[PDB]
């Protein structure tokens, strides 16, 4: 009876795991299925018990529970993600604790007249519902725990929780900080910051199975884009930004990068979420307006100013005009102190093409013929002249390749819609082209990234990003 | 480390042709931390430093980073071990005996490229 909600008009007795004890939990070695700031010895369960070398882990969870909760007889002082990581981490691994983890929390708010450490038990109750149910056994003991506590601030929260992870499955990873943080508050509501590539943000409803495809869903609907094909969340974490699986739950994707970035560049680290387009592939500028001015020119805008495309100091007094517009709309007086402003306009490699006052009359006659048209269309433009290149919607990489002898040592990398792109740095010419359909395969380590098509070896620290942007084009063009 | 040290007495020159050829002595207190990859086997042909954790031994001697090949362990050359025998030969000499573990290595040179761009 899972499926129903139940009434009966009035309130009835609180239900306790009494009965249920009585067949499912161990002998005694106060109650066993009520509150108790005594430590267990052993786990609550027959199903547990029956289990040796699992006594010590069921012990440890049960000591972190009462630590959590303040009925521990100590203030040697706990952080509370390193006890909430020692109640959920190993049960989430070994499915058996999940049930022995919700009877020692149901245990612990049972004839628990303590408020502080009951309002605590409810905190843990409310992330445990956001992990994992109870089983199929147990299930309608905790439904009655919670049903017959409807007035406990975060109980209704609880019911819903159970619900929803029936409907989406367990959570991978433990409760992340911001979880934790809003627990300990009593919050049942979340919001995550998510920042984008023109300089602003946004706040985003975040629930325990929220998945990265869900914020992108509602960051879509938010920004009034046509479609978010293609785009992800991406995390800026330590000095890299590594993109979120689609598929993951929010906060187990936050935890496995944080984890990842620990081992491999070794406190909780700061971090930033970003919404991007990650992978170029069918971009028509002017198709998605919206797209392309919050999202597709600030990304491709940097990339220029780098100065990663071939191209000529026409081409860059062009684009100055249309980049000046996007940037400052009607306002002609920024271009006063050239030394300030012209790394904004024109690519790096080609500002010694001439002097200062010949890029600003240049730039100022190019800009003027942008009168009549808005900051949006300029941002079209730029990005209609510029959308054929075969380097543009590009992720970059400069490494030392160690496999062309004719090649320099040091050359530019560009993953795009065309495969691979070998550019010479200091001509911007295009050295050659490894298109998808001639790549038989590809490997990373943390210090090389290797290729086969014929084969490209190059030490960079980031091959696990060409590595994913490889795999990701590749899923996306079979079928 | 030892200032001594002469890698041509150890090596032939083709083995360290254009590597910066350095031996360190890392005193044997608490865990290695010390994360490798390659191997003969793997693209790269070499047994390399993948990571160096917080911890310390190899982070608390200082002269050991990422990149940096391992040439030799105990005056043994691993150059031609696949990562399992470098792997192994790396764990076991670090507890089976002596106060300390010989590492020649081949320090890998500054990047003169920008090895962190962060661009999609
Ligand atoms: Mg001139």
């Amino acid at each position: 009876h899972h499926h129903h909600h139940h009434s009966s008009h009035h309130k009835e007795k609180l239900h306790t795991l009494e009965e249920f004890s009585y067949e499912f939990f161990r002998a005694p070695e106060g109650h066993l299925w009520a509150y108790s700031c005594e430590p267990l010895r052993q786990p609550l369960l027959k199903r547990v018990h029956a289990d040796v070398d699992l006594w010590n882990i069921a012990c440890e969870i049960f000591v972190a529970i009462l630590r959590y909760m303040g009925d521990y007889p100590s203030r040697q002082a706990w952080p509370t993600l390193e006890l909430t990581d020692q109640i959920f981490t190993l049960a989430l691994q070994h499915p058996a604790l999940q049930d022995e983890v919700y009877c020692q929390i149901l245990k612990q708010l049972t004839h628990n007249s303590n408020r502080h450490s009951e309002e605590r038990g409810w905190q843990l109750l409310w992330l445990c519902t956001g992990l994992f149910p109870p089983s199929k056994g147990l299930l309608p003991h905790a439904q009655k725990f919670i049903d017959t506590r409807r007035g406990k601030l975060l109980a209704p929260d609880c019911s819903r929780r159970i619900q929803k992870v029936l409907r989406t499955g367990p959570r991978k990873q433990p409760p992340h900080e911001v979880e934790v943080e809003a627990a300990e508050q009593n919050v049942s509501r979340i919001c995550h910051k998510i920042y984008f590539p023109n300089d602003t943000s946004e706040m985003l409803e975040v629930v325990a199975n929220t998945r990265v495809r869900d914020v992108c869903d509602s960051i879509a609907t938010r920004l009034q884009l046509a479609s978010w094909e293609g785009c992800s969340l991406f995390i800026k974490i330590s000095d890299k930004v590594i993109s979120q699986k689609e598929g993951d739950f929010f906060f187990d994707s936050l935890r496995e990068v944080s984890d990842w970035v620990k081992k491999n560049k070794p406190v909780t680290l700061p971090y930033q979420v970003y919404f991007m387009r990650k992978l170029w592939l069918n971009i028509s500028p002017g198709k998605d307006v919206n797209a392309d001015t919050i999202l597709h020119y600030h990304q491709e805008l940097p990339k220029y100013l780098r100065g990663f495309h071939k191209c000529s100091r026409e081409d860059a007094i062009h684009l100055a005009g249309l980049i000046y517009k996007a940037q400052f709309n009607n306002d002609r007086s920024q271009l006063a102190s050239v030394p300030k402003i012209l790394r904004e306009l024109v690519p790096e490699n080609l500002t010694r093409l001439m002097s200062s006052e010949e890029w600003k009359k240049s730039i100022l006659l190019a800009y003027d013929k942008h009168k009549d048209k808005t900051v949006e269309e300029a941002k079209v433009a730029f990005l209609k002249w510029i959308c054929r290149w075969p380097t543009f919607g590009s992720a970059f990489f400069e490494v030392k390749q160690t496999s062309e002898p004719s090649y320099p040592d040091v050359i530019l990398i560009a993953i795009n819609r065309h495969g691979v792109l070998l550019i010479h740095p200091k001509t911007k010419d295009l050295l050659t082209t490894y298109p998808f359909t001639k790549i038989s395969s590809w490997s990373s380590g943390s210090t090389y990234f290797h290729m086969a098509l014929s084969r490209l070896l190059c030490e960079t620290s980031l091959g696990y990003k060409m590595d994913d942007l490889l795999t990701s084009y590749v899923q996306q063009l079979l079928s | 480390y030892e200032e001594g040290f002469d890698p041509y007495s150890m090596f032939t020159p083709e083995q360290i042709m254009g590597k910066d050829v350095r031996l360190l002595r890392i005193k044997k207190e608490g865990s290695l931390d010390l994360a490798l990859e390659g191997g003969v086997d793997s693209p790269i042909g070499k047994v390399v430093v993948s990571a160096v954790y917080e911890r310390g031994a190899a982070e608390r001697h200082g002269g050991i980073v990422k990149g940096d090949e391992i040439m030799a362990i105990n005056g043994k050359i691993v150059t031609d071990y696949t990562l399992a025998e470098a792997d192994a030969a790396l764990q076991k000499a670090w507890n089976q005996g002596g106060d300390w573990i010989d590492l020649v290595v081949a320090v890998c040179p500054p990047k003169e490229y920008d090895d962190e761009l962060t661009f999609f």
